RNA sequence: UAGCUAGUAGGUGGGGUAACGGCUCACCUAGGCGACGAUCCCUAGCUGGUCUGAGAGGAUGACCAGCCACACUGGAACUGAGACACGGUCCAGACUCCUACGGGAGGCAGCAGUGGGGAAUAUUGCACAAUGGGCGCAAGCCUGAUGCAGCCAUGCCGCGUGUAUGAAGAAGGCCUUCGGGUUGUAAAGUACUUUCAGCGGGGAGGAAGGGAGUAAAGUUAAUACCUUUGCUCAUUGACGUUACCCGCAGAAGAAGCACCGGCUAACUCCGUGCCAGCAGCCGCGGUAAUACGGAGGGUGCAAGCGUUAAUCGGAAUUACUGGGCGUAAAGCGCACGCAGGCGGUUUGUUAAGUCAGAUGUGAAAUCCCCGGGCUCAACCUGGGAACUGCAUCUGAUACUGGCAAGCUUGAGUCUCGUAGAGGGGGGUAGAAUUCCAGGAAUACCGGUGGCGAAGGCGGCCCCCUGGACGAAGACUGACGCUCAGGUGCGAAAGCGUGGGGAGCAUAGUCCACGCCGUAAACGAUGUCGACUUGGAGGUUGUGCCCUUGAGGCGUGGCUUCCGGAGCUAACGCGUUAAGUCGACCGCCUGGGGAGUAC
């Protein structure tokens, strides 16, 4: 538990790893206005239970591998 | 103009730039007197005036205008230069140190001194 | 409106102080009959009747004066793409505090005084003068 | 600079580090990142804060403080808690140095210095006395970190270079219209005081420790030793012939610098006459220069003053708070649209957006407010506030946002008629017109008409197709508006390949298949939506009304013509906007060089 990161599939061509964006507002810091931003950070999980374009809940943990230290705990979301 | 016009791209400068390029971020750089020459200025001005080209210390050649009251060059050694545009001459945009390395003051001005290499009289 | 019910509104009724009409009427939503039900209060105008069911519609009675105007400047500000959510310690005071400032709070639009007595601003609806 | 990448991206494995690890080696998988700007070349150390700005914002990273990076230039490692190691080793070179020629030594991006490039930036200083460090059982050693002193107006804040009185308004200087005036109470001469410097003599604090003794309830042989507490003497500063206080002379050592036409506070004369010269812009000089040169007098500032260089400000002159585009630089020639931005209307609901409440945390030092200390001030300083921040719990449901459910006006399909140079093909064919046959294309209607997204398009009839419009009904329930790239349609000519040859420019013009995208492709007026005084004409409908009619009142749509308020620098726009607005896109930031160089 740290904020239960929500985010969704963009795509897996990976052996048991996939690819998360994040929707995400803020202020823009100089002409306050408000752009969804997003990001894109590799996630690890093993039993590819979760499908290209679902919505995923995502806590750290140790680093695993190169580019990706982030473990899924569950998925909210068919495909 | 639109919020977002002013998001993908922002805002850019009015760029400025610099009309004294022997900076090098100095003010004053060394020179070695290539010749003298007495040109004329333009329309509304008349009686030549009395300039030098100037080979710098950074690479350059440039000219420079020798203003005072007459003045002392033989044309093989050294100047200081000081900016600060005459605006008759097409091309000289500086000054000479008036009073400095080899370039001595000029003969006896009494008002305004200290712009030119005269000093204190007799006192 | 197309792409602000509020701000198309906000055309409609000084134009009411420009030729000096009697009564004003805009296609009326609900949140529209909160709005008005501030400008009365406060005395900007004097008197509305919603109408209509399957077209739920106003009819505001305006408020001149004289020749002059009693709703002075009016000034929509949070427009839709620049949101401007005030902490209430910033607000905006309208002309040296003398208008009102129509603030949409949680606990309603009626703001002249969320600055002490309610607690709490929000995005702020349309300065009043 | 639009593509980049194979140990690259991922997974079993071994192997590997203090640690997870593609950190490495075999094997399988074929990926990974990218318009929310990857690789690329150029440039640069980053923050607390300094400068400026009322603020936002703008340039900066020297000093003191945080964190990395580097030790002549490339490498690899050894030891070690910690290094890939500034005053350690090895491998090379490179310079550099030294040699009996065989060989060895070298590294100031330590403080102080030389060469040199430089506009220019300093001493081959003193002490371990302070506070910190290292090694130690301490004593003490050591410390070019620190504590201090010389150097230089580089900057800041003080401070003096005298104050009274005094005219005959003096000789004197220039002005002088020869009446005088001004410098000027200025000086002189009378009064008066010595700050600071000169010179003389005493004279705080930065010093606590340490070492020596001597006492204590210490724990042990109860008094040995040692550890702790209190007492006693001697003490211990580089700075430093110190700060500060006191003594005596004698106005005695102590005033420059720019400007004086306009902006911009201060003016008159000699000299020179478009020559010498000034200058920041405006400009002055060609016989009377308040501007050049000189002299009296004036101004502003002051132990400095000017000039140049450098950043912001004035600049609303890159504008988010704070701009504009009909003619002043500026609306792509025009269309659908992908990713982007933006929501009619009602209920439910979640709590991300945002508001509220605290709790963390934002290093101290600067900025800021009350308060202390240097004889004041700079400066040193106690506490506060502020650091506008980010992350978490609790709360709030009005707006907004995702999920769920709806309703009719945005939009959209159907019916039904209406008007029309919208096109494409097919042939047709004269009110007209040269040669011995046919190339052309409208006379008329033809116009302020009328079509279409624009360039545009006019004979006639049919053929396949395009859009709009009106009268009603019907149902869909936000399904939309906008657009960077993107892809189409693209006036002339030119050119390509395949022919022709009159009206008449000798190909080409003309059809045609391909390039070419060009222009006053100029409503020199993006698009959609909603609102606000109007008046007269255009044209297409169609409801009511004795239609009793060519006709009225409406009521649709687009296009003219003059005009209110409002607006615009005017000129002007003005219900088809440029007027009051909202969402979104294109574009401009002085002229020339230039739509040019690569
Ligand atoms: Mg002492």
């Amino acid at each position: 538990k740290i904020r239960t990161l929500q985010g969704r599939v963009v795509s897996d061509k990976m052996e048991k790893s996939i690819v998360v964006a994040i929707e995400r507002f803020v202020k823009h810091p100089i002409y306050g206005k408000f752009i969804k931003r997003t990001t894109k950070l590799h996630v690890h999980d093993e039993n590819n239970e979760c499908g290209i374009g679902d919505v995923v809940e995502i806590r750290e943990c140790r680093p695993l591998s190169k580019t990706k230290s982030w473990t899924l705990v569950r998925v909210v979301e068919k495909a | 103009a639109t919020v977002n016009q002013l998001v993908r791209k922002p805002r850019a400068r009015k760029v400025a730039k610099s009309n004294v390029p022997a900076l090098e971020a100095c003010p004053q750089k060394r020179g070695v007197c290539t010749r003298v020459y007495t040109t004329t200025p333009k329309k509304p001005n008349s009686a030549l005036r009395k300039v030098c080209r100037v080979r710098l210390t950074n690479g350059f050649e440039v000219t420079s205008y020798i203003g005072g009251e007459g003045h002392n060059l033989q044309e093989h050694s050294v100047i200081l230069i000081r900016g600060g545009r005459v605006k008759d001459l097409p091309g000289v945009r500086y000054h000479t140190v008036r009073g400095a390395l080899d370039c001595s003051g000029v003969k006896d001005r009494k008002q305004a001194r200290s712009k030119y290499g005269v000093k204190r009289p007799k006192a | 409106s197309m792409q602000d019910p509020i701000a198309d509104m906000l055309t409609r009724i000084r134009n009411g102080q420009a030729a000096n009409k009697a009564a004003v009427t805009m296609p009326s939503s609900k949140l529209k009959v909160a709005i008005a039900n501030v400008l009365k209060e406060e005395g900007f105008i004097e008197d509305f009747k919603v109408e209509g069911d399957t077209k739920p519609e106003l009819e505001l009675t305006l408020k001149y004066f004289q020749g002059k105007a009693v709703v002075e400047s009016i000034q929509r500000v949070s427009r839709p793409g620049l949101r401007i959510y005030k902490r209430k310690d910033e607000l905006p005071k309208v002309m040296a505090g003398l208008g009102i400032a129509v603030v949409s709070t949680s606990k309603g639009v009626m703001t002249d005084r969320a600055a002490r007595q309610a607690g709490l601003g929000g995005e702020i609806i349309c300065y009043v003068a």
